[PDB]
């Protein structure tokens, strides 16, 4: 027990790697990959067409009841050729535990709509379409949710610049509010911070 | 703290409590705003030997996850059920 | 180059939902203008979507287009329910910014930018 | 009342300002002669609907490239 | 007249207040400031719309209700009548009626606003 | 464990039924709810009166910023950038280069207080106490303009407020 | 019997331990279309029996209640329940099946 | 003298708009919750005459307390258009007066003066409750000074 270091819980890692395979037996026509991180969060990764059957059965079944959605978001990731990784975090009250279901889409490929299965869901999607452009098959109301009405793109996208293309101002001619192309008095100023020695050898890619 | 006797018993009556007991106003009660300078203890790494940063590198021992399947006997719950709770013997109904 | 579809499963599909989007539009106009109390005629309305419709008309991707139809129905159902404001109506027209010549001289006495 | 279609037909297609009366005719097939393209000819289509109060279905609108075309589907 | 004089200052007091509170302030019209408020946003649909009444059933039974008082105010002065057998009987009457009548609508769920 | 907000039995007995309709008809907790709002009629009010009183701070206030300078006059601040660099904000903009006698000094050096959120991270990282927030909060202004500090206006700022700036780094700076 | 469940909605049922026999009896009987060697028959149908053993030996609800760990009779209720509905949705999706997809080379390598 | 007599006049009016401000019941965010607590006993901005009044048409000052996005913005021009006139604007808050710890953001205004014009820019990430008040005050004798009658008599 040093004191400035996070113990381990080994309990726990053996109990959710248990729980890991036991998905993959159960549901090997979807899951593609399954880990357990060194703070024990357990992730199961599927492909996208079973994101209804996995959800359903991570929800119904006796063994897992994970009845609440607490989290549904995206991630852009724009090296892959599947950009967009979708995240649903998942809690069960009856196990008192916690589980991440990751799925992967791409620009033009749309995702299931979750909303049957989590009532929850349904604005966490708007959101994703919002924020990242993901549309959302059979989605009951799917519309933007936090950009302005008529705003243009994905804000989201690690290429979506950070201020935008446009701001606004009020007009005093045509007595409205108008919008612009975007001039900053002071440009944002860009930091390179990361250092060129490496910090986790842990963590190291082969060449 | 200055109102006077009669006062107070008719806001101690009309409210239905000792209120000059727990006065909402702070009088002499509180700390002095200035105070005796501190002295703060030090950690457990202050120390001159026995002390070497490899043995007490939280960052250091981060691993990447295990990898438990991957796509390149009794059934089981992600932990087991909750115990149930059990009720309040302070005041178990309010 | 097998690829799961939005709606059409291919461009002529696709281009019967843009004539459908179209007409809506079309039709929509004269309440736009009316509802909002715009200062523009209907002419000028149908004016801008005919031009909002042709800067896409060389999109040959199936699925493309299907969002871009998705966008068109969002919007429009942003106008016809006055969630829009009138500055949010007109944006499209861009009234308040000046012209910026494109020929190559324009651009040269003005500034770097190509 | 076929005689009289052939006038409603017409009279909505000089309205169109984009049509020339004097290369418009009955069998003017509206992209070829006429000049104009799909959107125009939706326009025309929802012209239609009006003077004759009914729904014209995208399916059935598309087939429609000329005046006497619209006359023939109108009869129906 | 002393009625007449006074209904006629107090109307006359109120209608210089207002004529002073247009003609002395500095007016400033435009068309934003006179729109109507709805709290930032322009309306959607007139204000003329209809606006759908849920007591509709009370509001008629007060019209009922309404006149049964005009009926019963002048009991201050039935009490000075000689033949106190009758009036009484009949005040009571009258009040039975409209408590019956009252209890009915309760019980056959009147006073409920529609939903 | 856990308790329960509302799930209590009303009891049946003649007198509790009666002590109840008492209730409704007198309106009897109606009133008592009177008496406490009365009692506060009579206490005497949390007001303060300001301008002339104001309500207490401690020494680690964030409030206006200010440059400090040493005992002999010296600017403390040699233009290390850290400040800039820690700020959440970007509300810090420098420009350095040797001074005339060598010394590494700033030749801009602005706040922009529109952009800045008190959070006296810059502080925090400063290595010679240079950029500090004072302890005054009525500097609001009547253009937005006048809110864009610069290195005269900060200067001005430690040299107006340094008697009190320096006490309240005298009571804090063992906390740190 | 009890008088409330404590959780909002949820009724309390009069006959918990014959519905939980027609629950999970009916789950066994839906499993029987699932193939045999599909893993969600064979964890399902062993859990599911010993639920099953647990109602039919354990005749006072509360008692019954410790045994099964998944909180009032009526939350264990709606979970069979819960249970069924997806034993039938299993049949359609058939998961038992091998993966239908592999995912791109570095579909899931962190960090990039 | 014409000159002693608006020059009294402009002090009766100034005074009386001034001891009797009515802000706009109109919060954005974080900063409006040290609104909250000048309305608060401590501080008691009733005192000084300033009292919440929800209706625009009612409101002398709107409190810019908050960050203005741009899918609020023509909001908060309509309500401001809507208020009658003498009418101010105090900006509270480093979002408000210029974007503040949001100011690079895609979807927040650089400032409310971009929408409104500012008689007042109150500083801080929120100002305190006693530093919003002080610039109510300042607002008070920004209207003490005006000279609208005087300026009148010698047009
Ligand atoms: C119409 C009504 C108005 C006309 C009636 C005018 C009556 C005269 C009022 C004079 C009050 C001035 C008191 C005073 O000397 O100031 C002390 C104060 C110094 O005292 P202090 O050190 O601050 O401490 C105060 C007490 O310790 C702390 O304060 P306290 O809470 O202990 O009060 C002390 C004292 C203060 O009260 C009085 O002296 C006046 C009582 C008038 C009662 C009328 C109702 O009251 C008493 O001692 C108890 C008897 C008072 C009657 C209480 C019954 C309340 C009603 C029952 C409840 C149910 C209601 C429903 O000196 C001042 O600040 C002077 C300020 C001047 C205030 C204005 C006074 C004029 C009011 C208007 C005049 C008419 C126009
Ligand atoms: C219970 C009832 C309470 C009633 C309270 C009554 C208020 C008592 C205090 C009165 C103070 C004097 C009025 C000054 C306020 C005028 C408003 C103002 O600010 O205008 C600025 C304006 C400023 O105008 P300006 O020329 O400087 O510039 C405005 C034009 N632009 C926008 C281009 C800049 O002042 C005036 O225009 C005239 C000022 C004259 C002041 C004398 C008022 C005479 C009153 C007669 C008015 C005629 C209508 C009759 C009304 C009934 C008469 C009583
Ligand atoms: C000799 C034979 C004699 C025969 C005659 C005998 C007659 C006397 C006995 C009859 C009973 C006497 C009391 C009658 C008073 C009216 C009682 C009443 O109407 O209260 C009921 C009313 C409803 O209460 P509620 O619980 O919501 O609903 C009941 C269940 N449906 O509750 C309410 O009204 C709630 C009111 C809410 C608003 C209250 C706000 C003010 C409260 C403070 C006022 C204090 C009263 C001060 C009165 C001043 C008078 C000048
Ligand atoms: C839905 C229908 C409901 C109908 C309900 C009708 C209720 C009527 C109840 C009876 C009301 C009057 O009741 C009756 O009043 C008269 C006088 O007022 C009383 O009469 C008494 O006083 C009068 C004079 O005041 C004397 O002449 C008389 O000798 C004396 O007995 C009666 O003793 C009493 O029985
Ligand atoms: C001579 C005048 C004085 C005598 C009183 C005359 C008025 C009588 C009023 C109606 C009496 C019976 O009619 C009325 O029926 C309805 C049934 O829906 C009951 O109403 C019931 O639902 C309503 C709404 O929830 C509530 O009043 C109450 O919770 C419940 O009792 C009333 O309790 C009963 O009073
Ligand atoms: S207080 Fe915070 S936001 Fe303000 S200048 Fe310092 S570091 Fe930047
Ligand atoms: S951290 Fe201090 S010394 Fe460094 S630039 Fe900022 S104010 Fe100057
Ligand atoms: S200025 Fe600061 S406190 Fe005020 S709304 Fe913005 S972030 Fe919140």
């Amino acid at each position: 027990t040093r004191p400035t270091v996070r113990p381990r819980n080994d309990v726990a890692h053996k109990q959710l790697s248990a729980f890991g395979e036991y998905v993959a037996e159960i549901l090997p026509k979807y899951v593609q990959q399954v880990q357990v991180s060194c703070f024990n969060e357990l992730e199961i990764c599927i492909h996208p067409d079973g994101v209804i059957p996995v959800l359903t059965f991570l929800r119904d079944h006796s063994n897992a009841q994970f009845k609440s959605l607490a989290d549904l978001t995206a991630v852009d990731i724009p090296t892959r050729q599947n950009r967009f990784e979708i995240v649903y975090n998942l809690l069960s009250l009856r196990f008192n535990s916690r589980i991440r279901v990751k799925t992967y889409t791409d620009e033009l490929t749309p995702i299931e709509s979750s909303v049957p299965v989590y009532k929850a869901a349904n604005w966490y999607e708007r959101e994703i379409w919002d924020m990242f452009g993901v549309f959302f098959a059979n989605h009951p109301d799917l519309r933007r949710i936090l950009t302005d009405y008529g705003f243009e793109g994905h804000p989201f996208r690690k290429d979506f610049p950070l201020s935008g293309y446009v701001e606004l101002r009020y007009d005093d001619e045509v007595k409205r509010v108008v919008a612009e192309p975007v001039e900053l008095a002071q440009e944002f100023r860009k930091f390179d911070l990361n250092s060129p020695w490496e910090a986790f050898p842990a963590y190291r890619q082969p060449p | 703290a200055s109102a006077t006797r009669f006062i107070q018993w008719l806001r101690n009556w009309a409210s239905g409590r000792d209120l000059q007991a727990k006065l909402q106003l702070r009088y002499q009660e509180i700390s002095k705003r200035t105070q005796p300078p501190p002295k703060l203890p030090v950690g457990p790494s202050h120390k001159l030997s026995n002390n070497y940063y490899c043995t007490r590198d939280g960052r250091r021992e981060a691993m990447p996850p295990s990898i438990v399947m991957s796509s390149q006997k009794k059934a089981v719950s992600p932990a087991p059920p909750i115990k149930r709770w059990e009720l309040s013997q302070d005041e178990p109904y309010l | 180059t097998s690829v799961k579809p939005i709606f059409s499963r291919d461009m002529n599909e696709a281009k019967r939902r843009v004539r459908e989007l179209y007409r809506a539009w079309y039709r929509e106009v004269p309440n736009t203008v009316h509802l909002f109390q715009l200062d523009i005629s209907v002419k000028q309305g149908r004016d801008k979507v005919r031009e909002m419709f042709k800067k896409n008309a060389h999109i040959t991707d199936p699925r493309v287009v299907d969002l871009l139809v998705i966008k068109g129905k969002m919007e429009l159902e942003e106008t016809i329910k006055v969630w829009k404001q009138r500055t949010h109506v007109m944006r499209f027209f861009h009234e308040t910014e000046a012209p910026r010549p494109k020929d190559f001289l324009s651009k040269f006495y003005v500034g770097h930018d190509p | 009342t076929l005689e009289g279609i052939k006038d409603r037909v017409l009279y909505v297609l000089k309205l169109y300002d984009k049509i020339d009366p004097e290369k418009l005719s009955v069998n003017s097939h509206f992209m070829k002669d006429l000049g104009l393209d799909s959107l125009d000819q939706v326009e025309i289509i929802m012209a239609m609907e009006d003077e004759f109060g009914f729904e014209i279905p995208d399916i059935d609108a598309e087939k429609l490239m000329c005046p006497q075309e619209i006359v023939d589907y109108i009869a129906d | 007249m002393n009625l007449m004089l006074a209904l006629l200052t107090n109307f006359t007091l109120a209608t210089l207040l207002v004529i002073i509170a247009f003609w002395l302030p500095q007016l400033n019209v435009y068309s934003e400031k006179t729109s109507p408020y709805e709290c930032g946003f322009d309306p959607m649909g007139s204000a003329r719309l209809p606006f759908s009444m849920k007591f509709f059933l009370v509001a008629i039974t007060f019209l009922l209700f309404d006149l049964e008082i005009a009926l019963l105010l002048p009991l201050p002065w039935a009490s000075q009548t000689a033949n106190l057998n009758t009036m009484l009987t009949m005040a009571l009457f009258l009040i039975i009626l409209l408590a019956v009548s009252l209890a009915y609508e309760w019980t056959q769920k009147g006073l409920e606003w529609t939903e | 464990t856990y308790k329960y907000v509302n799930l209590r039995e009303p009891s049946m007995d003649m007198k509790s039924v009666t002590d109840r309709a008492a209730q409704t008809l007198l309106w009897t907790e109606l009133i008592r709810g009177l008496g406490m709002t009365l009692s506060y009629l009579f206490r005497e009010p949390a007001t303060i009166n300001y301008p002339f009183e104001k309500g207490p701070l401690s020494p680690r206030f964030r409030g206006e910023h200010a440059l400090r300078r040493y005992p002999s006059g010296e600017e403390r601040c040699i233009a290390c950038k850290l400040c800039e660099a820690v700020c959440p904000a970007q509300a810090i903009t420098i420009e350095a280069e040797p001074r005339a006698d060598g010394s590494r000094r700033t030749t801009r050096y602005d706040i922009d207080m529109t952009k800045c959120i008190y959070c006296g991270f810059c502080q925090e990282a400063c290595p010679v106490d240079a950029i500090v927030e004072g302890p005054n909060f009525e500097f609001s202004t009547e253009t937005h303009e006048e809110l864009l500090y610069n290195k005269e206006k900060l200067l001005n700022n430690g040299d107006k407020w340094e008697a009190e700036i320096a006490a309240n780094i005298q009571a804090d700076y063992l906390y740190r | 019997l009890k008088k409330t469940t404590g959780l909002v909605g949820l009724a309390v049922c009069e006959t918990p331990h014959e519905r939980l026999k027609i629950l999970y009896t009916k789950i066994l009987d839906v499993l029987g279309h699932i193939p045999k060697n599909a893993a969600y028959r064979k964890y399902t149908e062993q859990i599911t029996n010993e639920k099953l053993s647990m109602v039919k030996a354990e005749p006072d609800v509360k008692k019954l209640e410790e045994r099964l760990q998944g909180g009032q009779i009526e939350e264990v209720i709606l979970q069979a329940e819960n249970e069924l509905s997806l034993a039938r949705k299993m049949i359609q999706w058939k998961p038992w099946e091998p993966l239908v997809e592999e995912p791109p080379a570095s579909q899931w390598k962190w960090p990039i | 003298r014409g000159e002693y007599v608006v020059a009294k006049l402009d002090d009766l009016i100034n005074w009386a708009r001034r001891s009797s401000l009515w802000p706009m019941t109109f919060g954005l965010a974080c900063c409006a919750v040290e609104m909250m607590h000048m309305a608060a006993p401590r501080y008691d901005m009733d005192r000084f005459g300033v009292v919440f009044r929800a209706s625009p048409r009612q409101s002398d000052v709107m409190i810019v307390a908050g960050t203005l996005t741009n899918k609020m913005a023509p909001a908060l021009r309509k309500v401001y258009d809507q208020m009658p006139e003498p009418r101010y604007v105090v900006s509270m808050g480093s979002c408000a007066n210029g974007g503040g710890y949001y100011h690079y953001s895609y979807s927040v205004v650089r400032g409310c003066d971009r929408i409104v014009p500012v008689d007042i820019y109150v500083p801080g990430c929120p100002p305190t409750a006693e530093a919003l008040l002080y610039g109510i005050l300042q607002l008070q004798k920004k209207i003490k000074r005006e000279k609208r009658l005087r300026i009148w008599y010698r047009r």
